[PDB]
């Protein structure tokens, strides 16, 4: 029928509208302060839409579609996760009255497809290209990014990311293959922000042992996800709790069990080993450590799953679960060890293993303040995603809302010239396109109507004019107030927004 | 060297392991909801005098008594204690009543002190909450009696002094 589909469509429309306007007013550098309470006695102050949308949700599928759309846009480009939902909400608000006019979903879908094919072309023709081949092209593009980035009052001074990151993951130079797992990063407290440095090998940080001397080189340690604490006896006490009986018996059993194993493992070389965590293995042995002391011990314990996959990728040593499998796939080259707490804190070691020449790097961050671990961290993550997305687009566009109203004008002209049934639909699409610059003027605080009208007039004059300057609240070209972005962060956003609105409109 | 080196094994193993036989007594007070009360007449152990409570929120007196217990526990270690919330037990009784500690000597309740009046009404101090116990432990600070000497009525004692001093 029509009653049930219209009702479910209107309910989903209201849900999407509500979840949209919930975080609508936090887009741009002037997002306002908002406080939400979990209801477990805790309040938070933040101005970012992604985490706020992620923390809470209503048990309704319409919300789940927007959540997955936001997370897909986040993993895809890494920015503009709050404008995509705004465009989706505008398209929904338009198609409400569009279906009120009485249009079949097929017509609306194909008309939106044509309008998208037109607007993508308009956008690719509007943007200007840049070069990405050599070090100079990428370096000047990075300078343009960082001056168009968030205010760099600390990065321009400290720069634990301006050179360290971009240079130290330029090695696996093959295009569009740079995993995050390729750049595992360590941190540590103590020292100074002055230096964050480079080794082509993995770097581990935890206490090793206490023995005579441990700084040598040989074939790899040999990774074990082992357990070497005897199984706890099948009782809490023994048959008889006294001095005479049990000491005569179990002494030899244990001195054999905890010696024959290390005896066997001694068959392969390097006399050194690395172990996983100890959540199940209880009462770690010590006599074993004493024995390995006679047998040239140098060992690290309590290694982690994420690291247990990353190391097995770096150094090419297949794991081993238990003693009865030690044939091969348990070794690798190695060159040195024993890095110290040099001029600071956070003990770490510098195994520089060139066994697998497969590119790999790491990043280290010390500092005279734990707040260095807090302020320098994850900025490399972000700027690194920024240098990751540019490897394939090599094009960029200016901000300020100019492309929005430009596309709106071009699509209005298109609707005018494609006279027919689809003209009203593509026209409504053009109208819904231009919503952002008004919101930006509101975030800065002005009368948006006159400003957007003047800017639409100026883009009717030259089609490439000033944008929105947040510095003085005026209308100056982006070519002097450099706030630019790649083209994919917009192209992907528009195409996925059209895709999701079409898919949700087709379903009953 | 190796002998002395190795043979510290038995000096170390079975030595740290010599200390693996343990046993305990009790101290302080542990927060406990209703999930253990049911079998508690059988969970009592042997001779372990236990004490109870019952909680409400908003009563000036009910907060007080909850401090005196945890203090006393530091004095007497063998006994143990419990702090409980009345929502867990019978639903509409606890609202009109006041805290009633049902002492359990691994058996039937022995002293059930309901309602405010019987306590005294915030004239309580350690003394008025210890001699009223008189049943766990056998010390009681060797006080013969201490009722505050409930302040008297002036008429009755008049005829008494006449017939006893001039008899």
């Amino acid at each position: 029928d029509r009653d049930k589909p219209a009702q479910i469509r209107f309910s989903n429309i209201s849900a999407a509208k509500a979840v949209a306007d919930a975080i609508r007013t936090s887009l741009g550098p002037k997002g306002m302060d908002k406080m939400i309470q979990d209801g477990k006695g805790d309040v938070t102050i933040t101005n970012d839409g992604a985490t706020i949308l992620k923390q809470m949700q209503v048990l309704h599928p319409a919300a789940r579609m927007l959540v997955e759309l936001s997370k897909a846009q986040d993993i895809e480009a890494g920015d503009g996760t709050t404008s995509v939902v705004i465009i989706a909400g505008s398209l929904l608000d338009s198609c409400t009255k569009l279906l009120q006019k009485g249009i079949h979903p097929t017509i609306i879908s194909e008309s939106f497809q044509k309008a998208l094919e037109k607007g993508i072309e308009i956008l690719t023709d509007m943007s200007r290209p840049v070069e990405l081949s050599d070090r100079e092209t990428l370096l000047n593009s990075a300078t343009t990014s960082l001056n168009s980035k968030v205010v760099s009052q600390y990065s321009s001074l400290l720069s634990p990311m301006s050179v360290n990151a971009v240079m130290k993951v330029i090695d696996p130079a093959t295009a569009t293959s740079v995993d995050l797992r390729d750049i595992k990063i360590v941190k540590k407290l103590g020292g100074t922000i002055d230096d964050c440095e480079l080794v082509e090998g993995l770097v581990l940080t935890q206490k090793v042992s206490n023995s005579g001397i441990t700084r040598v080189e040989k074939a790899k340690i040999g990774l074990i996800q082992f357990c070497l604490s005897a199984p706890k006896t099948d009782m809490d006490n023994q048959i008889v709790v006294s001095d005479y009986a049990q000491m005569d018996r179990v002494l030899r059993e244990e001195r054999a069990y905890i010696l024959n194993l290390v005896k066997q493992i001694k068959k392969t070389g390097c006399n050194v080993l690395l172990i996983q965590k100890s959540i199940l293995r209880d009462a770690l042995s010590d006599l074993a450590l004493h024995f390995l002391n006679k047998m040239k011990i140098m060992v690290i314990k309590d290694i982690e799953r994420e690291d247990i996959e990353f190391i097995c990728k770096t150094i090419g040593t297949k794991p081993v679960a238990h003693i009865d499998q030690f044939t091969a796939d348990m070794l690798g080259s190695a060159e040195l060890a024993e890095e110290v707490n040099l001029n600071g804190s956070g003990k770490l070691l510098k195994i520089t293993g060139c066994a697998s020449p497969g590119k790999t790097v790491t990043i280290v961050v010390r500092g005279s303040n734990k707040l260095v671990i807090e302020e320098a961290e994850r900025s490399i993550h972000d700027a690194l995603c920024v240098i990751r997305c540019l490897v394939k687009k090599r094009a960029l566009i200016a901000g300020g809302g100019a492309p929005e109203i430009e596309l709106a004008l071009r699509l209005t002209e298109y609707s005018r010239t494609l006279s027919g049934m689809e003209s009203y639909c593509v026209r409504a699409f053009a109208d819904a396109m231009e919503v952002i610059p008004s919101t930006l003027a509101e975030n800065a605080g002005l009368n948006p109507i006159s400003t957007v009208t003047e800017l639409r007039n100026r883009h009717a004059q030259g089609e490439k004019t000033a944008g929105i300057n947040v510095r003085k609240g005026g209308i100056s070209n982006i070519l002097e107030e450099l706030v630019v972005q790649p083209l994919l962060v917009s192209v992907s956003a528009l195409t996925l927004a059209t895709e999701t609105v079409r898919s949700i409109l087709k379903i009953d | 060297e190796d002998e002395r080196a190795i043979e510290m094994y038995r000096r170390r193993r079975l030595a740290e392991w010599k200390a693996t036989k343990l046993k305990n007594k009790f101290g302080e007070v542990l927060e406990i909801s209703g999930k253990d009360y049911v079998q508690e007449v059988t969970k009592a152990g042997e001779g372990l005098w236990v004490i109870l409570h019952l909680y409400k929120q908003g009563i000036p007196l009910c907060a007080l008594i909850n401090q005196h217990l945890s203090g006393l526990a530091r004095k007497f270690p063998d006994v143990k204690f419990i702090k409980a919330i009345s929502t867990t037990c019978i639903p509409n009784y606890p609202d009109r009543n006041l805290p009633t500690i049902f002492v359990y000597l691994e058996g039937d309740i022995k002293a059930q002190f309901i309602g405010p009046l019987v306590f005294g009404g915030m004239n309580l101090t350690r003394d008025e909450l210890e001699w009223k116990l008189s049943e766990s432990g056998a010390i009681m600070t060797d006080l013969e009696e201490n009722p505050k000497k409930p302040i008297e009525d002036v008429l009755l004692s008049s005829v008494r002094r006449s017939v006893l001093m001039k008899r």
